[PDB]
């Protein structure tokens, strides 16, 4: 450590403490230049003496560390102040800040005023913003060539189960438009969710099907209960019947078990009784939650009992509101002592039991009050499933986003090459002092396509190659032109000039991550009167 | 904390870390075991064949050590063999290869190397792979006795071949239309008290040792009904309410006595109603077994609600609480046996069942305490081979040269698939061919020009076919040596050595908060 | 050592490591010396004076070792280059990472014999295919475009900013008038610096070019008889005496007159003799000079010792300093001399012209000696380059394209044999990747960017890298069909002789 150590609070006055905490800041953005992107390295890190975890999430990292320095504790903060608002965009905000309070105390130092570097950095956040909204060069997922198909192939190319991602592109177009789940606005885009996402082992590995309407996995193989009646009014059932611990009604004191017997004869009727009320009320498909024990399961099946049990909640929930019934109007009782009622219905056109993968699902065609669709997939395997599973999510999340903001910029260091050229050319307009604070600024944006490209093995050199190759000076203009280009593709580190690509992230994830990246520099300039405490 | 570390000296310090673990376990690897010697920190010796015995009671390392252990757990979870085999994979690869690809710099290359490394296994393993006959014991006698003769011990070897090979055929799947391999707790081990090996019956079905212990209760009923509660059990079992005073000691035992009467009072309808097995997942007294002597009933203690489906759809136990009342009864027989057999005052029951869900624990005998382990240790050894059977029929050759027939497989594709991908990807075929080098140094002899007589052997007449002896160090039919390489330990290890090796390549940095 | 014996400088560490570790460190310079160079090197000397050069022999001579195997090696490059021009650059870099590639085989256990032969297996399958690799000829030595074809490479070795230039001008210069049927000048090439006149006015001045000043009138004849004399004529100049300051002026002015009439009949007796021009490696006489323009003899007012001894040779003469009457026993030789102004200085110009016996002689012109006498080195192994004693010369990739044209030859060789000589073939073909690995490090890119793809190109012979963009990103070059050659001859020594150096200092132990 340099500074004196006599005093307290771990104070060195001047330069030596203004030498601390770039030091201090820039290992805690070496950390992240590892973990960058979707090429960045994860790190094993050990929680205690024996919990470790293995993370490339920025973020999760932060959580992890203590720190002992306020440039290791501000970037904590102003990086989980982007966590909240997403998740994403936490990582760029960490690697730039250290080059900015390397550059803040420089020129914040050497005022006329002294906040006009600060300034000078909001006026390089605010030109990027007015720039940012001029975007349509590279990322647009609104549409493509054919659509957003055009958008979400290329996303589900970027993210890799093969070859494949033709079939599963429609997915992505489809869920944002099967969800009717109210945002703000009202948007045609809705959240993607809330998609009844099925998997099916052992077909063609390409292949997708769509189900208009929402798809419920229920068990087969262990069931053989009626089921298979077509119907078009389904009823959603939070009950359970059982045979053998239902009701309790005798104390342990009394010493006559003949009075704990007598009373366990009513309560196995009443579950018969119970589907036959439910029955004559107008079902004839009710859908029936888990909860009985598994010696009273294999009564059911081989004797006889109308239900559909154990079936998920998590699509239940769902396709009771999609379909117009109710799970609770009727709950008093767990028990068949009750009859049903005719406002705990849903509504379809029809429901038809289809057989397919060897597996009788219940396909809820066209559920009423809102009309919806859900997705089964088709792997040839367990794991294979798996994989294309984690491949959908993220198409899943950067297609919604970018229909929410019109104007789209392109994602990761792509996006910052005009940013750090032309705010630059920007800075030199407006002439004096607060020229360099937003040259360093636009300076400091060069290192994440760099070390991106580091985790990628492409190497940052080819990187500021081809993204100053392509820039034109006497186009300035970015429309969508054949004159300069500003895209790139993170997942292979090299520049592939595409605009329908999964990498490109939108405006929203873009404009908040600048705020805090900057403030953060400003964070660190916020005291007054360095001193100590005994 | 606040902590970091510079990129080259940790993915080092994990290459110091690997391989200096492959060192010795590599040469404690198959017939030419060496034995890793722990001395006791407070005095004592301890040598074995397992590493991770010696591993995990001594202090172990951080940077690459503690990822090694993580990887065999997974090794040995599944199929038990093969945790000395994984970690010697990756330590070598990330010895051999990493370092002069550290002065390239790529992280990422080598990494997609592993990607062309795996998939170039699979395509000249399956042509290696020979069929054996699943439906014949004598065929799958043969490589299951190649996996307990890694020892000397082989004297009851055959014993182990006798019981294994026709309970885990049994052992399936709750999807019931499937075979492939067991399940831990679906096929365990446990040692049968006294006995002797000419009474090691062969078991294929679930074993219930909480069954009798007493000759009154259930003798010999085809169809063990297990009887869970509400017409011949009852749900008290509370006390008749005698007044609390604080200041005697034979208050507390007299409310523990009065809990003990009524359940006496809930098997007197055990007596009235008849059943042959009652269950009470809560576990029951001693004191409560000595009515159900009088009801001739034996009782189940100390279990779980899931044993009890298990074993009533394997061995036919209909769910009733009395067999004069039904309930819609579960499936009549499943059961080949059913047979109790005694040890002193210990009845062990004993259910043979076909094709079935059940968790399987199966019979074994000795002569002894401790060689009643050693026939268990044997057991264990066989069911891997009866996993792997069940898995692949189709298995390769081998004694360390099908190690040599991936590693010269690759070369090959090193050579035609042109470019940058080739220099990490040619770099891991040259560890692949040390271990059955080092293998055959124990044998003793030039072991590289071997080595070099190992790969003029592959790509001419027989990558592997012809193979080579681990305990002689001579090029032999590996077929006719009658040594074979279990395929799923060719799968799974080869698996498990690239994901570690890409993990340990990936981590420059470690913090501790 | 256990005992008070045995001295000796190597052993199990210092033979096995030290020996391939000095070996390494000389190589370590010429990582980029052949070939495309962004390298140069500064030295000052023994001399203690600063310059800078490309050529490692003028390195290596400046470099001194007490290792045996680091010793060696630099002669065996001198006999590459005693016999062709360049490529001695190549005899050290190219036995420098052989020998380190011994050093994992000796890592994993093979015997030293093992890794003896397998070199000597591969040195000679290597030297059957490599005529077979010969792509072109020098068809027409008298062609100027033809011998700047071959020259392009070398100039390179040096620099490769002065590769056209340079090879245009020695082919200007006339290394084209040499049938090379036993013709090809070693003194009479010599390359004269004419300070001045920057480096891109070097002209071209066929025979003996001297830089000194031509004193008094042209020869009589051009035919004259040249005498070559170490000193005949002095200057006077003296200092306080035994008794300080002598006594008299008048035996000054005494030995004066007899020192006039002295050098009046030694410019005599050579006009007597028949010799029309006297060289003075000493200075000029005043006296001497207002006869001898009279008897219209050229005189030489300066030579230095490299001026006689090339006349001696050339001419034929006999140098010794004439404190007597000359006559002539030198036999003047050349039928023509010249007077020309070549950097605006009295350049003396001698000329002969014959079939095997011709003259032809580097002259360059430039602003700077420092810079010059590095531009020369370019210009010194390219004209040795010439000497391949053939007219076809068999012309084969230049720049090292043939390296990785080769390397595929002998990994494939090493795969198909058997034993522990198996794997030093397959090293072997290492060992032609290292130099384009270093040269490319030199272009600007990673090693494992380019050498893939001369790898993944084919058997071409055209594809290598050059200095440009090509060099970097894409690797291909075309270093074979754009003017860049290499011979066969210069190729076959430089592998031969670095692995005959390299088997030998492996033995060594001691």
């Amino acid at each position: 450590m340099e500074g004196p150590l006599s005093v307290f609070g771990d104070r060195s006055t001047g330069e030596t403490i203004r030498s601390q905490n770039v030091m201090a800041a820039a290992s805690i953005a070496n950390i992240v230049k590892s973990s960058l992107g979707p090429v960045g390295l994860d790190k094993m890190l050990v929680d205690d003496i024996g919990d470790v975890t293995i993370t490339n999430d920025g973020a999760t990292i932060l959580k992890l560390l203590e720190v002992e320095h306020p440039a290791a504790k501000v970037l904590c903060e102003l990086a989980d102040l982007q966590d909240k608002e997403v998740g994403d965009g936490t990582t760029s905000v960490v690697i730039i800040a250290a080059e900015l309070l390397k550059n803040a105390d420089e020129l914040v130092k050497q005022k006329i005023h002294p906040t006009s570097v600060i300034s000078g950095y909001r006026l390089a956040c605010k030109e990027a913003v007015r720039y940012i909204n001029e975007n349509l060069i590279v990322n647009t997922d609104e549409l493509g060539r054919d659509c957003l198909i055009n958008a979400a192939k290329t996303s589900m190319s970027s993210k890799i189960i093969g070859i494949n991602g033709d079939f599963f592109a429609n997915m992505v177009v489809d869920a944002v438009l099967a969800i009717k789940y109210t945002d703000i606005r009202g948007q045609p885009r809705y959240p993607v969710n809330s998609v009844n996402i099925l998997k099916a082992h052992g077909r063609s590995q390409m292949e997708s099907m769509l189900i208009s309407g929402y798809a419920l996995n229920c068990v087969v193989g262990s069931q053989g209960m009626p089921k298979r009646i077509v119907n078009a009014k389904i009823a959603c059932l939070d009950f359970s019947l059982q045979k053998t611990k239902m009701k309790l009604g005798v104390q342990v004191v009394i010493t006559d078990p003949e009075k704990l017997d007598q009373i366990r004869q009513r309560e196995s009727d009443i579950t018969k009784e119970r589907i036959q009320k439910i029955l004559a009320t107008g079902a004839n498909v009710i859908l029936t939650t888990g909860g009985i024990d598994d010696m009273c399961l294999k009564y059911f099946v081989e004797a006889g009992a109308m239900a559909v049990r154990r079936v998920l909640k998590r699509d239940l929930k769902r396709i009771a509101k999609a379909s117009g019934a109710t799970i609770l109007s009727t709950l008093a009782n767990l028990e068949g002592e009750e009859t049903f009622e005719a406002a705990m219905l849903g509504q379809a056109e029809e429901v038809v039991q289809e057989r397919i993968c060897d597996d009788e699902l219940i396909l809820i065609k066209n559920t009423k009050a809102r009309t919806s669709a859900s997705i089964i997939l088709r792997g040839a395997n367990d794991f294979m499933c798996d994989e294309m599973e984690r491949s959908l999510h993220d198409a899943l999340c950067v297609v919604k986003r970018v229909l929410e903001s019109k104007s789209v910029v392109p994602g990761g260091g792509a996006v910052e090459a005009a940013l750090s050229i032309y705010l630059e050319n920007y800075a030199t307009s407006m002439g004096s002092r607060e020229q360099l604070a937003i040259a360093e600024f636009a300076r400091s944006l060069l290192v994440i396509p760099n070390t991106l490209a580091v985790n990628a093995a492409q190497d940052s050199t080819d990187l500021v190659a081809k993204l100053r190759a392509f820039h034109n000076e006497a186009q300035v203009n970015p429309e969508r032109k054949n004159l300069k280009w500003i895209g790139l593709d993170l997942s292979n580190g090299k520049p592939r000039d595409n605009k329908q690509a999964g990498v490109f992230e939108p405006t929203i994830v873009k404009v908040k991550s600048l705020k805090f990246a900057t403030e953060a520099a400003i964070t660190i300039l916020r005291i007054d009167d360095l001193i100590k405490l005994h | 904390n606040t902590k970091r570390e510079s990129g080259r000296k940790v993915q080092s310090g994990n290459i110091n870390a690997a391989k200096t673990i492959a060192d010795i376990i590599r040469t404690c690897l198959g017939p030419k075991s060496m034995m890793k010697m722990l001395l006791d920190p407070m005095g004592g010796i301890v040598m074995t064949n397992d590493g991770n015995a010696i591993l995990r009671e001594i202090q172990v390392q951080h940077p690459a050590a503690k990822s090694m252990i993580e990887i065999s757990r997974t090794q040995d979870e599944e199929v038990g063999d093969g945790t000395t085999s994984v970690i010697i994979l990756a330590g070598e690869m990330l010895s051999v290869a990493e370092h002069f690809l550290e002065q390239q710099m790529h992280p990422t290359v080598v990494i997609s190397a592993y990607r062309k490394a795996l998939d170039d296994m699979i395509s000249t393993l399956k042509k290696i792979s020979i069929p054996v006959d699943i439906s014949d014991s004598d065929m799958m006698l043969n490589i299951i006795n190649s996996s307990i003769t890694t020892k000397a011990i082989s004297r009851w070897s055959s014993l182990a071949c006798n019981i294994a090979l026709d309970a885990v055929k049994m052992v399936q799947f709750e999807e019931n239309g499937r075979k492939e391999i067991d399940i831990k707790k679906y096929a365990r081990v446990e040692k049968i008290p006294g006995g002797i090996i000419e009474d090691s019956c062969v078991l294929r079905g679930v074993m219930i040792n909480k069954d009798v212990t007493h000759p009154r209760m259930r003798r010999y009923i085809k169809n063990p009904r297990i009887v869970l509660l509400d017409s011949s059990l009852e749900y008290k079992k509370g006390e008749s309410q005698t007044d609390i005073e604080i200041t005697r000691e034979e208050d507390f035992t007299r409310i523990l006595q009065m809990e003990e009467e009524y359940i006496q009072q809930l098997c007197e309808d055990i007596i009235q109603l008849k059943p042959d097995v009652v269950i009470t997942e809560k576990g029951i007294s001693d004191l409560a077994q000595h009515y159900l002597m009088r009801a001739n009933i034996t009782a189940i203690r100390r279990v779980r609600k899931t044993d009890n489906n298990r074993i009533a759809r394997a061995c036919g136990a209909r769910i009733v609480s009395r067999p004069e009342e039904l309930r819609e009864d579960d499936v009549g027989t499943g059961a080949g046996l059913l047979e109790i057999k005694k040890i002193g005052d210990e009845y062990f029951t004993f259910i043979t069942d076909c094709k079935d869900p059940k968790a399987c624990t199966i019979l074994l005998r000795g002569a002894s305490k401790e060689i009643l382990s050693e026939v268990e240790r044997n057991l264990q050894d066989a069911m891997q081979v009866c996993r792997n059977v069940l898995l692949d029929p189709q298995l390769v050759p081998g004694g360390g040269a099908s190690e040599m027939a991936v590693a010269h497989a690759l070369t090959e594709k090193s050579k035609a698939m042109t470019g940058v991908e080739q220099w990490p990807y040619r770099a891991v075929a040259q560890a692949l061919e040390v271990i059955p080098r080092t293998l055959i140094q124990n044998c003793g002899a030039s072991t590289i020009r071997l080595l070099t007589s190992l790969r003029a052997k592959h790509t001419q007449e027989n990558c592997e076919t012809w193979g080579v002896n681990g305990e002689t160090g001579t090029l032999v039919d590996m077929k006719e040596l009658g040594i074979w390489e279990p395929l799923a330990v060719k799968l799974q290890t080869y698996k498990t050595a690239v994901e570690t090796a890409v993990l340990l390549l990936r981590i420059d940095d470690i913090v501790s908060g | 050592m256990l005992k008070e014996g045995a001295k000796h400088f190597s052993g199990l560490e210092e033979a096995v490591y030290r020996n391939i570790q000095a070996c390494k460190e000389l190589a370590q310079t010429t990582r980029t010396a052949y070939g495309p160079n962004g390298m140069n090197k500064m030295v000052i000397n023994h001399l203690e004076k600063l310059f800078v050069t490309n050529d490692a022999a003028t390195i290596l001579r400046e470099l001194e070792v007490q290792h045996p195997a680091a010793k060696m090696i630099v002669m065996a490059s001198h006999m590459q280059e005693q016999e062709v021009g360049d490529g001695t650059n190549f005899v050290l870099v190219f036995a420098g990472a052989l020998l380190e590639l011994a050093e994992e085989l000796l890592r994993i256990g093979l015997s030293v014999s093992e890794v003896i032969e397998g070199y000597e297996i591969a040195c000679r399958k290597a030297h059957e295919i490599l005529p077979n690799l010969v792509c072109c000829s020098a068809k027409n030595l008298r062609d100027i475009d033809e011998v700047s074809s071959l020259l392009r490479t070398s100039i390179m070795s040096k620099q490769y900013g002065n590769e056209v230039f340079l090879a245009k001008l020695i082919a200007q210069a006339c290394v084209s008038i040499f049938p090379d049927s036993g013709h090809f000048n070693v003194d009479n090439i010599r390359v004269c610096k004419i300070l001045g006149s920057g480096i891109s006015s070097s002209s071209v001045l066929h025979g003996m070019v001297f830089k000194k000043e031509t004193e008094g009138d042209v020869t009589s004849v051009k035919d004259a008889k040249i005498a070559v004399y170490s000193c005949p004529f002095d200057g006077m100049i003296t200092e306080t005496k035994g008794t300080v300051l002598i006594k008299t002026a008048e035996e000054l002015m005494n030995f004066s007159k007899g020192e006039e009439n002295l050098m009046d009949a030694q410019v005599k007796a050579i006009a007597d003799t028949g010799a029309n021009v006297v060289v003075t490696g000493g200075k000029v006489a005043d006296m001497a000079l207002h006869y001898a323009n009279k008897y219209n003899i050229m005189l030489v007012r300066l030579n230095s010792k490299w001026d006689l001894r090339r006349l001696c040779k050339t001419v034929g003469a006999t140098a010794l300093p004439r404190l007597t009457p000359p006559v002539l026993e030198e036999m003047g030789h050349c039928d023509s001399v010249y007077l020309s102004e070549v950097g605006d200085t009295q350049v003396v110009v001698f000329k002969h012209e014959k079939e095997d016996g011709a003259i032809s002689t580097i002259v360059l012109r430039g602003s700077t000696d420092n810079l010059m006498d590095d531009i020369e080195r370019a210009v010194d192994d390219g004209v040795n380059t010439f000497k391949v004693l053939t007219r076809d010369k068999r012309l084969v990739p230049g720049g090292g394209a043939t390296e990785i044209e080769l390397a595929k030859q002998i990994t494939s060789y090493g795969e198909t044999c058997p034993g522990l000589e198996q794997y030093a073939i397959k090293k072997f073909a290492e060992a032609f990747e290292a130099i384009p690995r270093a040269l490319a490090e030199n272009s600007g890119v990673k090693a494992n960017e380019v050498i893939s793809k001369l790898y993944a190109v084919h058997q071409e012979g055209n594809k290598n890298v050059g200095l440009d963009i090509e060099a970097e990103v894409p690797a291909v070059k075309d270093m074979l069909e754009a003017g860049i050659l290499d011979t066969y001859l210069g190729k076959y020594w430089a592998i031969k002789l670095a692995t005959n150096a390299a088997v030998t200092v492996l033995r060594v132990d001691q």
